[PDB]
């Protein structure tokens, strides 16, 4: 896939031999104030190997 | 003449495949492709044998 994180932040080869798991969590990760304690990356160079 | 033969791709040159579609479905393409044209290959073998 090519997108914005499979680009810059963390790609996937074409062989993986696996997949990935994922869940919502709207509690734990999130406060009353503003929660902005996580960092992503859009700008670079070039691209990322995986 | 046989190596301008789309079998079954989008269109007969490799290039345009790996630089278009995604590599799930262009190494099926490609695969498609060289295993139609080593089909050929061995035709023209048996032919000329």
């Amino acid at each position: 896939q090519t997108g914005n994180i499979a680009d810059y932040n963390y790609k996937l080869p074409d062989d993986f031999t696996g997949c990935v798991i994922a869940w919502n969590s709207n509690k734990l990760d999130s406060k009353v104030s503003g929660n902005y304690n996580y960092l992503y990356r859009l700008f670079r160079k070039s691209n990322l190997k995986p | 003449k046989q190596l301008s033969s789309k079998f079954g791709a989008i269109s007969s040159v490799l290039n345009d495949i790996f630089s278009r579609l995604d590599p799930p479905e262009a190494e099926v393409q490609i695969d498609r492709l060289i295993t139609g044209r080593l089909q050929s290959l061995q035709t023209y073998v048996t032919q000329q044998l």
